């Protein structure tokens, strides 16, 4: 059975030496944290992850203490909660995957750390995902608790659309319609995946200069070692 | 001669400043590691420790002791005499704001 | 297998220039592009057709997979 | 009252194959990928030993010390992912070296050329095990289904593959043992190519005429090691290139999930250096003659100077042994498309009849071809 | 390696090859201090002390 | 000329061409790394953190 | 017609080292323990691979892989146990080995000598970073008080101990990174002592003379094969007595706790094989002057050659250095005792006068009474 | 949720406490130490432990 691939948006992040937009990266973390967070798992970012990239340390300590987190066993021998700090990392939905999914229809919520990496498509397949639900068309039936997505694999997805015109409030006014909600999350999770994808972009740049200045020196520095053989005549002059 | 050493020259500056990011970073991937330097590195406390009052923590691994030692405490400690103990040290010396003793938090036998 | 001791030649004379002396890209354009242009003469009749046939097997394959992952009224 | 460069035990060796070795002055590009598949070796080495600073093998750490490298370590992503590009790399240049002794003749030196077969198996056997060290659905399902293919072996098969599992499935043993032949391996491999280099300069190098050129030898050290230094510095620039713009171009996404033995992925294919004898392996319906014909599709390159029979060492002058050199190239880039795609309706025959022609050219076309071109020459 | 070496041409050699050394010395400590970026040497060059 | 006075003072000695090699790679460090680092902070420019931190 | 031993490339390099090698036909059972090294390091590699595949470098893991490959693995706690005691063993030989060369003046060969004192030096590195591995409390606390030794470094002392940690103290960077060097190390050691016979070959052995015998010349093979083949035997019996009889003779049984970096044991003492360097640098009250004895008490291995002043080579024939080099082994001996005890009274005072002996002998006692027994020989 | 089952050969021996800080608790500051390597991990060994317990 045929699938439906995502098609290419113009990823402000998308050229080959273009960033991610931080702003987006921000309002990204809004949506996750706000609507994401209730039933998927980040297990590989922080909150000292967000320093310096979306939000000031002051700003990501007050996020890391919104939440609380069980801390290593007292003197008695209790765990406790304690509120949230910087090396803590994002919180977890479900204690085990069991209860995740016991609180779905028996599907488990991926860890969005590496989602964007982890599906063909990326940040253009989870914005097709989040914006791409429809009604099922004649002869499509789903069981009860799956919902039509032609860009999921099997177009029967367990995930309800999370996403909707004004599902959260974005501290900069950003109005909160659907495709801009995806927008940001998609931007926020390629960020996820590749915490490196800006340094890695900016050392591309300077290869590239470095290549371009080196390649030439030194094939003048081959070239000027063997034009002694290149230019070289032989003259045979038997008796 | 200049011409051909000029290339030469400038192919040397260009390859040492790759060679120095380069083995710059596999350096310092051998130095301590994003999440060891957030970590147990620095834990600032707050007022929340009152006086007289043993407020503990993890840091380092080791339990960390904070304490509000009250004016005659400190004096106390200066008034237990140093030769007298097995490990000679002064009070004030062993707390450098008297006020708060910090010690790790820790029996040091067996 | 040292110089010195790798064959017997006789009667050959080598002319060679300093490198100081001679020019490291000489009719590099004027002259490198009519011989990249031969060179390229005389060997696509045997490199390019069988990755002509390999083209024209994926482009085939390829649609002709997705063909038959297609609706039939059946 | 002598030079060091010869007179020192060591600096004598070293003078001798890599500053005073005789040269042909001819030798192109093609052979400037033995110096680098040393220098690939190199950094494999370097790279993998930082990445080994930094890993565990533990079943429950290994994809999490992976995520610990790629996120926390400083330029830890960096050494990462050139470990990971320099395997493609590796294999991309090694192919072309192979390429390169098929074209030239190169396997007349009866003796380098069985190292380099030798080196071909060992590398792709370091290759496979490193896949599995990052312990995601790719690495757990590949080495699943490649270790499975050994109980197709008679008698002992089954003892074989549990023994190399050390368990009932590939599991927390595996994963250790892999850990531990990945990190000595390319030593061997090292000491390998030492003993390929040993065997090489018995003769020196062959040239693209394929005619001996100790008329014309010129000294390893000027000429030769500044064009195998601008050769790296190009094959650098590819290589960051992928690392630095395209780090997961060559990898699969599925990998980026931490491996579920009760989740087998939709697709399993090795790595694409792999796959033109996966596709092999899955032309033909018997699990045991699947094997051997992928096996064969290796062990065919110690075939090489038995089945041949031109006159000329070369194909510089063989216009007609260069259509079917092309013709095994264009096949083997056939194979390679066949074994990443599923086994369905077009791809199962087309991979069938590349695999038949990948053999036939071989065994069969390219001797009766240099044959007919013999009798061209009236030779 | 004590008085064998002591001589007029050896004094001669040594003045002979000290420029050579000290240029050498001077390579060696501006090649350390800008590997490691020494900002205790750096802070003082005028314009790559930019950088810190 | 220009190199004809380079080579004489800075290149025919090799102790001195490593001298200009090595003072050379300093400011070149500096410069070719401030150069680059403008035209990626152009290339994306209000994008990055330092374009945005301003505000919090 | 050829003789393949002599004429193929390979077996030309193995022939020359091993078969038809000149030797001595004098040279003492003290010339074993050349090929008992070589030997035990095969060992060290053979037992160390099959402890890297079940061993985990994780902090949380790395004790209880341990304890796994000792109780669970198939003859795991054999595997482990020869590798503890051929560490042991290696030491031992190394030992005796270093005490032959200075006895018989064999630092003449200058190169070898150097290449020596590399493989002293390495093969410590590789021992000190593997006894952290199995993560007990002397593994950490002697990682703990060997790497602070680093910050008596002045300006970089501390930089340099925490970018060896990886960290602000000893913790899981430091075990990580020290598994992998202690994987790659041995290696080069066997690339180390591969150049070290290559220069020993360049004159050959010398003898308990001292007196060239080239005159007298046998060959390798059937003479020094068999009998390194029965001082194999005899190490493997002591080696084997060790691991079946008394596994734990040698270490220490707070290494059986797991690493407590909050309870420091009572004595943290190196293995035994550092004890005569501990003492060495704890005998000097200033860290750093400590430092520098235990570095210069290797070190003063490389300054034997300048130091010779007799007229002959060996001890053979010269009772007074003989008496020296006997006083010089029990000083050995009694700073590795003073080493494993506590720093009180008596055992400082006797460390202090041990250690001031070792370098008073090698430096002064035995040059000058080389030069007394030149005299009395009247030469 | 976790529960509770009867135990099995492949079961290691239970542990009285679920942390070192409750064991601390439950023996006045003292952690009991594991007794798997008690043995080895003592000097004297058993001679050690039987002396220690009369
Ligand atoms: C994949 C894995 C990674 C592989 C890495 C690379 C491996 C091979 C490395 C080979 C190497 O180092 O040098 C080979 C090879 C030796 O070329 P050469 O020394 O110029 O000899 C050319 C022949 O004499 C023939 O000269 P000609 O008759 O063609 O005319 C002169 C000349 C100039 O004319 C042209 O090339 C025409 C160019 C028109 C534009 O030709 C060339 O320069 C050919 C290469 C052009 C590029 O180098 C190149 O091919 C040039 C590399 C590119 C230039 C440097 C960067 C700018
Ligand atoms: C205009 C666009 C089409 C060009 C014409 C292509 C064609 O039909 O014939 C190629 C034309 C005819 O080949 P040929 O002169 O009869 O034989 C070339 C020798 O085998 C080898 O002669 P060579 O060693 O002097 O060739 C050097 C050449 C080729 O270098 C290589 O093939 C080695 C690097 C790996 C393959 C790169 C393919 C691109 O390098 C380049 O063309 C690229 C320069 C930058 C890479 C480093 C060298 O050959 C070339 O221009 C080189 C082929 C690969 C580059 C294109
Ligand atoms: C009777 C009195 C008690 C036993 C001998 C005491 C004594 O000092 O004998 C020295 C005396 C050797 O004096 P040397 O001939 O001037 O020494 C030549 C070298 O020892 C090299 O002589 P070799 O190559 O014929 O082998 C003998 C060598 C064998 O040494 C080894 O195999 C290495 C031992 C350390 C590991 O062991 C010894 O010389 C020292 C004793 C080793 C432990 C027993 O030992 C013997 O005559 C051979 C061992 C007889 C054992 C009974
Ligand atoms: C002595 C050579 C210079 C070493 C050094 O500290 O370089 C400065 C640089 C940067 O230091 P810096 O120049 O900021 O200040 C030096 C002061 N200490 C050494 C206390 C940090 O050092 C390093 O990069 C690593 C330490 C030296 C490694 C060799
Ligand atoms: C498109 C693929 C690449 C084409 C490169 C150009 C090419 O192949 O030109 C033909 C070239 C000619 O080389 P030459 O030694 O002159 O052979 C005699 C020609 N009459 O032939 C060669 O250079 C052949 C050299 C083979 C090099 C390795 C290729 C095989 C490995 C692929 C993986
Ligand atoms: C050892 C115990 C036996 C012993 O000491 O035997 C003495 C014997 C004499 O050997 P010979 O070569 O004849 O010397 C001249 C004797 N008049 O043999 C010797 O003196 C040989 C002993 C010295 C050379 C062999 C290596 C001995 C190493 C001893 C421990 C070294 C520890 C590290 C030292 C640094
Ligand atoms: C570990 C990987 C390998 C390394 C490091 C390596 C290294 C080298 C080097 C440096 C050369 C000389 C330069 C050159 O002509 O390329 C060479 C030549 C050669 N290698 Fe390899 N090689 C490797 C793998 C192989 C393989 C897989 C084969 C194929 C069976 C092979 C067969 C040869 C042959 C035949 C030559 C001589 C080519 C000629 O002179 O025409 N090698 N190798
Ligand atoms: C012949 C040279 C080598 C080859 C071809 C090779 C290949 C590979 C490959 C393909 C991977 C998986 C990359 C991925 O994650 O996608 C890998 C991983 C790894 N290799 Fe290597 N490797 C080589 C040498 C080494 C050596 C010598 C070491 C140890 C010193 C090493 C250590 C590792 C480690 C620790 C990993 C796991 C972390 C990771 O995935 O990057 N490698 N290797
Ligand atoms: C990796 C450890 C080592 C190995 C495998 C090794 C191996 C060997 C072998 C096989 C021999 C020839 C047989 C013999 O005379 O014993 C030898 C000789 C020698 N080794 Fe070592 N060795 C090692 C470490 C050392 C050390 C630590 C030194 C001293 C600093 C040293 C100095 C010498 C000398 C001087 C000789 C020549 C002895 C003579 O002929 O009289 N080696 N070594
Ligand atoms: C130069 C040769 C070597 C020496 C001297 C050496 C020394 C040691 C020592 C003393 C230990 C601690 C043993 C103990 O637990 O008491 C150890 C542990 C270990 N070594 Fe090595 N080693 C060598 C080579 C190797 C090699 C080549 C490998 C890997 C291939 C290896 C793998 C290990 C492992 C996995 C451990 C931890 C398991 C254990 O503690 O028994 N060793 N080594
Ligand atoms: S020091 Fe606290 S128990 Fe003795």
């Amino acid at each position: 059975d045929l699938e439906l691939h995502a098609p290419s948006y113009p990823w402000s992040h998308r050229g080959l030496l273009s960033s991610l937009d931080h702003t987006s990266i921000r309002r990204g973390f809004q949506v996750y944290k706000q609507v994401c967070s209730s039933c998927h798992s980040m297990d590989y970012v922080a909150y000292r992850h967000l320093v310096g990239v979306c939000y000031t340390e002051e700003e990501a300590k007050a996020l890391a203490e919104e939440v609380e987190v069980q801390d290593g066993p007292n003197e008695d021998g209790e765990m406790f909660m304690r509120p949230g700090k910087l090396s803590d990392y994002f919180p977890k939905p479900y204690p085990n995957p069991e209860a995740a999914r016991a609180a779905n229809n028996g599907a488990l919520p991926p860890d969005l750390s590496y989602i964007v990496r982890a599906r063909h498509g990326g940040e253009d397949y989870v914005f097709s995902l989040l914006t791409g639900y429809c009604e099922p068309p004649t002869g499509v039936s789903l069981r009860e608790g799956l919902y039509f997505n032609p860009y999921f694999p099997g177009q029967a997805i367990a995930m309800a659309p999370p996403i909707y015109n004004e599902v959260l409030e974005f501290d900069d006014g950003t109005p909160a319609t659907m495709s801009q909600v995806a927008k940001d999350v998609c931007t926020f999770l390629r960020w996820a995946s590749e915490p490196e994808h800006d340094h890695r972009k900016r050392m591309g740049l300077k290869m590239l200069m470095m290549m371009g200045l080196l390649l030439p020196l030194v094939y003048a520095m081959k070239r000027h070692k063997w034009s002694v053989l290149k230019s070289r005549k032989l003259a045979y002059r038997p008796p | 001669k200049g011409f051909s050493y000029l290339i030469t020259a400038t192919t040397t500056v260009g390859v040492a400043y790759a060679a120095k990011n380069a083995v710059s970073q596999f350096v310092s991937s051998m130095s301590a590691s994003a999440d060891v330097l957030a970590m147990s590195k620095i834990e600032i406390k707050l007022s929340d420790i009152p006086e007289g009052k043993n407020m503990a923590f993890k840091w380092r691994g080791k339990p960390l002791f904070v304490r509000h030692r009250t004016k005659k405490e400190i004096d106390q400690e200066a008034a237990v005499e140093v030769s007298q103990l097995r490990d000679p040290q002064h009070d004030l010396e062993r707390v450098k704001k008297p006020e708060w003793v910090i010690l790790i938090g820790v029996c040091t036998h067996l | 297998r040292e110089f010195g001791h790798l064959t017997r030649m006789r009667h050959v004379i080598t002319y060679s220039l300093s490198p100081f002396e001679q020019r490291a890209f000489p009719h590099y354009f004027t002259k490198g592009i009519p011989n990249v242009l031969r060179r390229t003469r005389a060997c696509i009749l045997r490199v390019a057709p069988p990755f002509v046939v390999f083209y024209l097997v994926y482009t085939w394959g390829t649609q002709e997979f997705e063909k038959s992952k297609r609706k039939n009224p059946a | 009252m002598t030079n060091i460069r010869k007179s020192h035990p060591l600096m004598k060796i070293i003078n001798n194959a890599f500053i005073d070795l005789p040269a042909p002055s001819n030798i192109s590009s093609w052979w400037n990928f033995g110096s680098l598949l040393g220098i690939c070796l190199i950094l494999q080495i370097l790279t993998g030993l930082f990445l080994a600073m930094h890993y565990t093998s533990d079943t429950t750490t290994a994809f999490s010390s992976v995520t610990h490298i790629c996120r926390d370590v400083n330029y830890g992503w960096v050494i990462r992912y050139l470990h990971a590009n320099g395997a493609s790399m590796f294999f991309i240049c090694l192919f072309i070296h192979v390429g390169r002794g098929l074209y030239y003749g190169s396997y007349m030196f009866l003796e380098t050329w069985n190292i380099g077969v030798v080196l071909l198996f060992t590398v792709m056997a370091t290759a496979f095990m490193g896949y599995v060290l990052p312990w995601g659905q790719m690495s757990f399902w590949g080495a699943t289904v490649i270790t499975n293919l050994l109980s197709a072996i008679p008698y002992i098969g089954t003892d074989l593959v549990e023994w190399i599992w050390g368990g009932f499935s590939v599991d927390k043993a595996t994963l250790t043992r892999f850990f531990a032949f990945h990190f000595i391996l390319p030593f061997i491999i090292t000491a390998l190519a030492a003993v390929h280099l040993l065997f090489l300069h018995e003769t020196g190098s062959n040239n693209p005429t394929g005619i001996s050129s100790d008329m014309d030898k010129i000294p390893f050290h000027p000429y030769y090691t500044i064009k195998d230094i601008l050769g790296a510095l190009f094959m650098m620039l590819i290589l960051l290139i992928l690392v630095l713009f395209s780090p997961d171009l060559l990898g699969d996404p599925d990998n980026y999930t931490p491996a579920n033995p009760l989740n087998t992925p939709p697709h399993i294919k090795p790595e694409w250096y792999f796959l033109f004898a996966y596709a092999i392996l899955r032309s033909i319906p018997n699990k045991l003659g699947g094997v051997l014909a992928l096996v064969a599709s290796i062990l065919i390159l110690i075939l090489m100077p038995m089945l041949h029979t031109s006159k000329q060492r070369s194909m510089m002058f063989r216009p007609l042994s260069q259509c079917l050199f092309w013709m095994l190239v264009a096949d083997l880039i056939t194979l390679t498309w066949i074994g990443g795609q599923p086994v369905e309706h077009p791809f199962i025959i087309i991979g069938q009849l590349a695999s038949i022609l990948y053999f036939l050219i071989i065994l069969v076309l390219m001797p009766i071809t240099s044959i007919i071109e013999n009798n061209l020459l009236k030779w | 390696m004590l008085s064998r070496f002591l001589g007029p041409r050896y004094r001669e050699l040594a003045r002979n090859w000290i420029p050579t050394a000290s240029m050498w010395g001077a390579v060696g400590a501006v090649g350390l201090v800008w590997a490691t970026d020494w900002r205790l040497i750096l802070d003082w060059v005028p314009y790559i002390n930019g950088k810190f | 000329t220009l190199t004809a006075r380079l080579y004489s003072l800075l290149f025919r000695r090799t102790s001195t061409f490593a001298l200009t090699i090595a003072v050379g790679a300093l400011f070149f460090e500096r410069a070719f790394d401030q150069g680059a680092d403008a035209i990626y902070e152009h290339i994306n420019q209000g994008k990055l953190w330092k374009h945005i931190k301003h505000k919090y």
